[PDB]
RNA sequence: CGCGACCUCAGAUCAGACGUGGCGACCCGCUGAAUUUAAGCAUAUUAGUCAGCGGAGGAAAAGAAACUAACCAGGAUUCCCUCAGUAACGGCGAGUGAACAGGGAAGAGCCCAGCGCCGAAUCCCCGCCCCGCGGCGGGGCGCGGGAAAUGUGGCGUACGGAA
């Protein structure tokens, strides 16, 4: 909805910035095994709860 | 179900006895450490006896022991003021000392 | 003294006031939210050109805790500037954008130069 | 000694000089609250033998305790379960009075001590009683070697674990063929004791 | 309408996130939390559910003095003192 | 004691010791003994001999 | 050149005070650069800037506190901060003269039969 | 009427302290079932057990006989072997069930109230001075302030003690 909390606001801001690819220059790192970030989250199909 | 010639036995084990079962996988583990501790003290306490104070003779209380003696708690009162000891100095040099004891013969 | 009322009431004592016989802290805390750590950097997009040279503003982003009276003294200590109003807006990433309009004596086009970004 | 006096005055609460003072001091606490400090203790005999003195650091506490015993607090008296378990109405309390007492004293006085208590009136809906406490952090306390003993932690809330001698009343410790199942630390301790089975690496 | 003509009107929610927890528990019409009880001074913590008993407990989190007074003890809490200056 | 010992000339008691058992046997006490005693109004009055606040008997 | 510490303990407060405004100040240009897209010297400079922020305030916190120390002493109240923070334990057990004192009557008893060193022929 | 004591009771963001909550393998105090067994079932059993509540420590609790015994007597507590699946309990059914003595591990005893006698001989706090100071203590000085005779300290506790 757009009217909000700020403290929900906030928490919906954290999970929109970890909701991202990973950078392929970590992928060349020595001990390495991270080969996609496996916690994505689509709008649509997962509903993030709340 | 008894099956022919047996003998019919009462088992104590209707409770939670699994819940409750003392191992001795640390009895050498415990003599070590006695062991151990006994050395220490004995080296603590340097010239005095290793096994503390001496104790009187005493007979064993019920007739199918009392004809043998053993070694008791500690001097009664009266033998100390008998032998000439102070109550208060007997503990002091290595006498084990109890007011509890009786004397009747 | 005699009572005309029906009632009793707690009468009012002498409340003394706190002296204590040793701070309970040892010295006091630092200003943490000062000028420089209010102001992190000035946006960069097309937007915030658009705004300084038609507006005459200036876009910063700064703390989530800032205020407009702070912002706009942060804003004229370090720049030296006098500033008319404010808009401040928390953007959807948690960053808190700033509209810092200045004086109509004031270029915004000199202040974006003097500060850096073109 | 005015005190073997006091003794004995307090030994004879039949007498019609005693049922007056007992009469007007039961009336007088009943018209107090539940638990309020009393400036002095009431029986100073009966205080100095429990251990008490006048010192600074000991305060005395007097509460009122709801006089009789205690029912099963089940829903309309529906115990769901056997014939034998089904009883909510003569029931009694395993703790005594007094020990209940000296627990919601000690449970309202967090930071202070308790050490004993004395039985000072009774009518027939309350009881009373008066809690000996004693501030372990004054320094009167923490600076005499012969009640310094209070002032160790191991002494914390001597009255929640039963520690009192009311408390140690309730469990049937003591010397004696009369205490057997007590033999050990306590009744647990025993009952432990007796049902485990010891296996020994060799048996 | 039992099922899923009825599963369309589920519009306003009956729990948020509470303040001690974090979890989505905190009741609001009876402002109490269903898994912490936030309110209440004491922790909700019951022996039947050793899984909820471990998922949050002291070895779960940072430890952010814990570790430290760990660290400190294995040395005996030292104060006031500096290593030998060279 | 210097009652039971017969050492007291006389005897003063207070009227308002608030457990009042503190002194209720005195007075037949001293009677027996055969020292004289008396009840003075006022145990703050009393105490007021010796530098305390309050005295039972003196 | 390299800011360290050992050369900022015997300076004082009003050009310790001046020296980090100039680092903030040359933070705030870093930073501006970095959003604005600058040269990977900047960046990597960046972090040696906030180092040696954190160094100097931390210089000039040591020193205040080791002052405001000397100043509470000798005094009988200091703040809790210059109270020695042990355990709660610890803090609440009896200190050490009076965990030691002890009463007259067993102090007589210690005196007049003092425990003896003897020993016992085979 | 006013003033001054004491007693009971209030308000302080008064000076200085203390408690709260967490973990909970082991420990202490309450509360306390039903599956199950009895080839059914109600006493009994499961079982003072799980669940529930409170309180600690590095261990806890217990502990120096209002004891055991009936002997030529032993002598605080705790733990191990045995006593012993015994005496006893039990729709005397199913089932349950100790302790004494003996051998060992350890080994340590003490303190008040009360009765008495000592010019309250006792304790806490504020100020200065000297030292010590990351466990707030020692000493000197205050016609400094309180607690306490409604009883502090010393001697003294059943093994007797005091003069
Ligand atoms: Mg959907
Ligand atoms: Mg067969
Ligand atoms: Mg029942
Ligand atoms: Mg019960
Ligand atoms: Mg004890
Ligand atoms: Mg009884
Ligand atoms: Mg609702
Ligand atoms: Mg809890
Ligand atoms: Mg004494
Ligand atoms: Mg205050
Ligand atoms: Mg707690
Ligand atoms: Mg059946
Ligand atoms: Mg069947
Ligand atoms: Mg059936
Ligand atoms: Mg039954
Ligand atoms: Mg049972
Ligand atoms: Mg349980
Ligand atoms: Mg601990
Ligand atoms: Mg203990
Ligand atoms: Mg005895
Ligand atoms: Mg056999
Ligand atoms: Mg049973
Ligand atoms: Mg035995
Ligand atoms: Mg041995
Ligand atoms: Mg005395
Ligand atoms: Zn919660």
């Amino acid at each position: 909805s757009s009217h909000k909390t700020f403290r929900i606001k906030r928490f919906l801001a954290k999970k929109q910035k970890q909701n991202r690819p990973i950078p392929q220059w970590i992928w060349m790192k020595t001990g390495n095994k991270i080969r996609y970030n496996s916690k994505r989250r689509h709008w649509r199909r997962t509903k993030l709860g709340l | 179900a008894p099956s022919r010639n047996g003998m019919i036995l009462k088992p104590h084990f209707h409770k939670d006895w699994q819940r409750r079962v003392a191992t001795w996988f640390n009895q050498p583990a415990r003599k070590i450490r006695r062991r151990k501790a006994r050395q220490a003290r004995a080296r603590r306490i340097a010239p005095r006896p290793a096994a503390g104070p001496i104790r009187p003779i005493v007979r064993c209380p019920t007739v199918r022991y009392h004809t043998k003696v053993r070694a008791g708690r500690g001097f009664s009162l009266e033998e100390l003021r008998v032998a000439g000891i102070h109550k208060k100095v007997a503990r002091t040099i290595g006498i084990s000392v109890d007011p509890r004891r009786r004397n009747k013969s | 003294k005699i009572r005309t009322s029906p009632t009793f009431r707690r009468p009012k004592t002498l409340r003394l006031r706190r002296q204590p016989k040793y701070p309970r802290k040892s010295a006091p805390r630092r200003n943490k939210l000062d000028h420089y750590a209010i102001i992190k950097f000035p946006l960069t997009t097309e937007s915030a050109m658009k705004k300084i040279e038609d507006n005459n503003t200036l876009v910063f982003i700064v703390d989530v805790k800032a205020n407009k009276h702070q912002i706009k003294q942060a804003v004229k200590k370090l720049y030296d500037i006098d500033v008319a109003k404010v808009n401040t807006l928390i953007r959807p990433d948690g960053e808190k954008k700033a509209y810092v309009r200045l004086a109509p004596d004031y270029d915004a086009l000199d202040v974006a130069n003097k500060i850096g970004i073109i | 000694g005015a005190y073997k006096y006091i003794q004995e005055l307090w030994r004879k609460k039949q007498s019609d000089v005693m049922r007056f003072l007992l009469r007007v001091r039961c009336w007088q606490y009943r018209q107090l609250s539940a638990l309020h400090r009393a400036p002095r203790p009431t029986r100073p005999d009966k205080a100095r033998r429990l251990g008490y003195k006048a010192k600074q650091g000991y305060v005395i506490y007097r509460i009122r305790v709801r006089r009789g015993g205690r029912k099963r607090p089940v829903p309309k008296g529906a115990t769901y379960g056997k014939p034998v378990h089904h009883g909510v109405n003569q029931l009694k309390f395993a703790r005594s009075l007094q020990s209940v007492a000296e627990e919601r004293a000690g449970r309202h006085c967090g930071a202070l001590r308790v050490l004993n208590s004395y039985w000072v009136g009774e009518d027939s809906t309350y009881k009373f009683f008066e809690v000996i406490l004693i501030d372990p952090f004054h320094k009167a306390i923490r600076r005499n070697p012969d009640t310094q003993w209070i002032t160790k932690p191991v002494h914390k809330h001597r009255e929640m674990r039963g520690l009192t001698s009311a408390g140690r009343k309730s469990r049937g410790l003591g010397k004696g063929h009369k205490f057997h199942h007590t033999i050990g630390g306590s009744r647990r301790a025993a009952w432990r004791r007796r049902n485990t089975l010891q296996l020994h690496r060799y048996r | 309408t039992k099922g899923t003509s009825s599963f369309g009107k589920r519009r306003n929610k009956t729990h948020t996130l509470c303040r001690r927890c974090g979890s989505k528990a905190y009741h609001l019409q009876k402002s109490t939390c269903g898994k912490c009880g936030y309110p209440a001074k004491r922790k909700r913590k019951y022996n039947w559910s050793a899984k909820a008993k471990r998922r949050n407990t002291t070895g779960t989190g940072r430890m952010r003095h814990l570790k430290i007074v760990y660290r400190r003890f294995r040395h005996g809490f030292r104060e006031g003192t500096t290593p030998k200056p060279k | 004691t210097l009652v039971e010992n017969k050492k007291a000339q006389l005897v003063v008691i207070a009227h308002d010791v608030d457990p009042i058992e503190l002194v209720v046997f005195l007075p037949a006490l001293c009677r027996k003994m055969g020292v004289p005693y008396c009840i003075l109004k006022g145990k703050a009055r009393l105490g007021r001999l010796v530098h305390r606040k309050t005295c039972t008997t003196v | 050149a390299k800011i360290k510490a050992r050369d900022l303990r015997g300076k004082k407060k009003e050009e310790l005070l001046k020296q980090l405004d100039d680092l903030k100040v040359e933070l705030s240009q870093l930073r501006v650069a970095k959003v604005t897209g600058g040269a990977a010297s900047k960046l990597s400079k960046i972090r040696v800037v906030r180092k040696s922020i954190a160094r100097v305030l931390t210089v000039i916190n040591q020193t205040q506190k080791e002052n405001l120390r000397k100043f509470y002493k000798g005094k009988k109240y200091k703040p809790l901060d210059l109270r020695p923070k042990k355990t709660r334990a610890m803090r609440r057990r009896l200190n050490k003269h009076e965990e030691s004192l002890k009463t007259k009557k067993q102090q007589r008893k210690e005196r007049l039969y003092p425990l003896r060193k003897y020993a016992v022929k085979a």
